[PDB]
């Protein structure tokens, strides 16, 4: 059950310790490399079109609603531990990319396959049965967070503010879909290169203005998250099911921590060393949590913080969009049109996180098949009716979880050691 | 405020169908999901029925016979049920979801039977000729053998709105009965005349006895 | 499915007094537990949403506290105008399911009935039938015994009885007896008797009437 959240975040303070809060330091340097100008060096593409694929999967409607549930139902002390579980969590997700060097590159053209599945192959052979249970897991996963949620959020969320919207919202999507994954990755870092960048700064500054309007409530919004979040009043530790679970277990889904499906793209980057790509993957943590999911929870609490009628019954997408056009003119509108880029860029993503999965089963026999799947399923999710699919989605997601987490506790010095090396060669 | 009016409640066979209307107003129908609960005659609160404005959510003792859609362009939702049992007799409640049921409807009424439609016999109620001729004397009114429900009751067409007793319908065997109360000085009976007035609309009739010693 | 539980399923408060509720559930449900207050002739009132959060409106006196598997509506100084049934809802999921609820009532000094009886009407005989009504008005507490004697014997059967819910401005019960026979087997009996016993006396009151007259 859940205890998974309590390994998948016991793994964050272990690393942590173990690589002694190495994120801290390393974030600037990271942050410098991922977005540094000119390198070829064995790979797919970029690192930054790595990062911008990774970030297109990680970036999607958990970032605008999955806050939302979990600022409803958790509070908004949920933020704080939606927090927590990126800043510890950057240390696995660095610990994800470094063990993603132990990988070997399919047929069909270099494509390249790296993830927690060919690590396990590496392990202390069980490792075996590990990684083909990894796969079996992911091939599926990926339908339920990459796909199915993504696009049905859009779909009904389209629905409600511009209701000429049935299967028509479903049919683009689908089409946009094929176009850029019908070229294989190498298509896809060149369109998630484009699109990400303009889709956060578009949200964010909306963010960034909503703050500027109403600078007296920011300070006092992250009052209510500090003082909520540690509001023992009610119960002996019993917040742990209202804030703290919902924190971890939107905070999880959003940044994608402890996952093992984040890595899949990181591979794919020309990178001399893993600590190279793995520093810039770090960074897919920071960008999504601590600067998207943050702007998300920050207009949220204002708009509580303030009165505004009929909000306080919002389901999570339409609570936010509302958020919104409570406090700026278009607001609404800015978040929907939002969500159809952020929910999009998580299906091209998450397809290639599936394939490469995938075709550790199959080959690239079938890889043909994954992709038209994608695509159909991107159009029947947003046509079919999924009200609890985040509730099937968290579990295929906890699913994956299982096997990784074990990798990364027990090749934990192999990254260490191969920290250990990386960090020499940056005094050079 | 807010304005939720359920309608297109009535009297269904068993197997048949109708569907429920919830005329919404007052806020953003398109912006919030919307619930259907149902109340049994025995204040029972049952859930039915789940939307949001794509995807729908049923409970399984109607999943496959109920059927709930939205048309956020006529701010209204609806409920159709087919296939219908006894036990879907209930108020059937209109409402907006996400975490608690805050903001509820008027309710609207289905009674699933087979039994047919038969209006009320009314008859008085004097007491016996040897009464004991107290300060009060309290007169009534039987309302026997009608089906469906409800019946109004009114004394002297409102006039007498003090000292009344109404009493619940009783169900035996496919018809209701049902007795109403009144207590009034004995110095105005007969003295000025006390009438019973009883309405059952579903059969379109309106009738009234007055009440006469013996 | 998630069933809850709720106690006492009845229970009457003296008034301005103070009275706790319980919600008690199969599994644990974190704080996604609510109150409501329903009252004849309306739809449900919320009262307290998520466990212990507190809606806009509703008097202070209400509270509620808990999580899991230990639910408790509290209400300080009851008043009259709490009279009704009180229901909760878990949100766990989507099937939110309800309790089978908790029925407030008041408690006034005990009084006694106010018993008439009435013979058939002279048009129902016409119509075949005869119903004996015995109407039992403005007395507490409502647990009372209705007998019926007809010629001296105990009749057991035939009787329809019904109870208003209790009055708003005395909070007295009422309630009538109605005895139904054809009138053939009306016509064969002289006597017909109906006995209220209640706490209010250990001697009945008794109201009769015969045909014969």
């Amino acid at each position: 059950g859940p205890y998974m959240l309590v390994l998948l975040l016991g793994t964050g303070i272990f690393l942590t310790l173990r690589l002694g809060f190495m994120q801290i330091h390393t974030l600037p340097y990271a942050l410098k490399l991922a977005f540094s100008k000119h390198e070829t060096s064995e790979g797919d593409i970029s690192h930054f079109q790595a990062l911008m694929t990774a970030l297109a999967a990680t970036i999607g409607t958990g970032n605008i609603a999955g806050v939302a549930t979990a600022y409803v139902l958790g509070g908004p002390g949920a933020i704080f531990w939606m927090w927590v579980t990126a800043f510890f969590g950057m240390a696995t997700k660095y610990a994800e990319a470094v063990l993603a060097i132990k990988y070997r590159t399919v047929d069909d053209n270099g494509e390249m396959a790296g993830g927690p599945m060919y690590f396990l192959e590496k392990g202390l052979p069980l490792g075996k049965i590990l990684g083909v249970a990894f796969a079996f897991f992911g091939a599926f996963a990926a339908f339920g967070i990459g796909n199915m949620v993504q696009t049905n959020s859009v779909a009904d969320a389209v629905a409600s503010n511009f209701g000429v919207d049935p299967l028509i919202t479903g049919f683009v999507l689908a089409i946009f879909t094929a176009a850029v994954i019908l070229g294989g990755i190498k298509s896809i870092g060149k369109a998630t290169g484009i699109i990400v960048p303009f889709m956060a700064v578009f949200y964010i500054l909306a963010g960034l203005v909503i703050l500027a309007m109403n600078i007296g409530y920011i300070i006092p919004a992250f009052g209510t998250i500090f003082s909520s979040a540690f509001n023992f009043s009610a119960g002996f530790g019993a917040l742990i099911g209202t804030a703290i679970m919902w924190g971890v277990k939107r905070g999880v889904f959003s940044n994608e921590a402890g996952l093992g499906s984040a890595p899949i793209a990181a591979a794919a980057a020309k990178t001399d060393h893993p600590g190279r790509q793995a520093l810039v993957s770090m960074t897919g943590t920071f960008l999504d949590t601590i600067v998207v999911c943050t702007i998300t929870g920050l207009v949220l609490t204002i708009a509580g913080l303030k009165a505004f009628p009929g909000l306080t019954d919002l389901t999570g997408a339409s609570l936010t969009a509302a958020s919104f056009d409570a406090l700026m003119p278009m607001g609404g509108l800015i978040v929907t049109i939002g969500l159809v880029f952020f929910a999009y860029s998580t299906v091209l993503g998450w397809s290639y996180y599936g394939e490469k999965c995938f075709e550790y089963l199959i080959g690239t026999k079938g890889i043909r098949l994954y992709r038209i799947a994608f695509v159909l399923v991107a159009f029947w999710g947003a046509t079919a009716s999924l009200p609890l699919v985040w509730n099937i989605a968290d579990t295929l997601n906890g699913a994956m979880a299982i096997p990784n987490l074990i990798g990364l506790l027990l090749l934990s010095g192999v990254v260490v050691s191969e920290t250990k090396a990386f960090n020499e060669i940056r005094k050079n | 405020e807010v304005k939720l009016e359920e309608s297109g409640g009535g009297l269904v066979q068993p197997g048949g169908s109708m569907k429920l209307s919830c005329a919404a107003s007052g806020f953003t129908s398109s912006d919030f999901a919307m619930d259907w609960v149902r109340q049994s005659p025995e204040a029972g609160l049952e859930w039915v029925a789940e939307i949001a404005a794509s995807e729908r959510h049923y409970a399984e003792s109607v999943k496959g016979r109920f059927t709930i859609s939205r048309d956020d362009s006529k701010s209204s939702v609806y409920l159709q049920m087919n296939s219908l049992r006894a036990e879907d007799s209930g108020l059937y409640y209109c409402t907006r979801t996400a975490g608690a049921c805050g903001q509820w409807g008027t309710g609207t009424t289905v009674t699933v039977s087979s039994a047919k439609t038969t209006p009320p016999s009314v008859y008085p109620l004097a007491p016996g000729s040897a009464a004991a001729a107290a300060s009060m004397v309290t007169l009534g009114c039987l309302v026997k053998g009608y089906f469906p429900e409800p019946v109004t009751v009114t004394w002297n067409s409102g006039s007498l709105s003090s000292g009344v007793h109404t009493f619940p319908a009783v169900l035996q065997s496919d018809l209701y009965t049902l007795s109403s109360s009144v207590t009034v000085p004995s110095s105005t009976w007969p003295a000025s005349t006390v009438t019973c007035n009883v309405a059952h609309p579903a059969s379109s009739t309106k009738v009234d006895k007055a009440i006469v010693p013996g | 499915d998630i069933a809850m539980t709720q106690s006492p399923a009845s229970l009457s408060a003296s008034v301005g007094e103070t009275v706790t509720i319980t919600c008690r559930t199969s599994e644990n449900i974190a704080s996604a537990l609510a109150w409501y207050q329903q009252k004849q002739g309306k739809s449900p009132q919320l009262l307290v949403m998520n466990a212990k959060t507190l809606a806009a409106g509703v008097p202070s006196r209400f509270s509620g506290s808990g999580s899991g598997t230990a639910f408790s509506l509290k209400i300080n100084s009851l008043q009259p105008e709490d009279f009704g049934s009180y229901s909760c809802q878990h949100a766990a999921g989507w099937l939110l399911t309800f309790g089978g609820g908790t029925k407030l009532e008041i408690k006034r000094a005990d009084a006694a009935p106010t018993v008439s009886i009435f013979p058939p009407s002279s048009e129902q005989l016409t119509s075949g039938g005869a119903s004996v009504v015995c109407f039992l008005n403005n007395f507490y507490p409502k647990d009372i015994n209705v007998k019926w004697k007809i010629d001296g014997s105990e009749r057991q059967n035939g009787v329809l009885n019904s109870w208003t819910d209790q009055d708003s401005a005395d909070s007295t019960y009422s309630m009538s007896s109605t005895l139904t026979l054809t009138k053939d087997e009306y016509e064969r009996h002289n006597s017909y008797t109906c006995e209220a016993t209640h706490k209010t006396s250990t001697s009945p009151i008794v109201k009769s009437f015969n045909r014969a007259e």
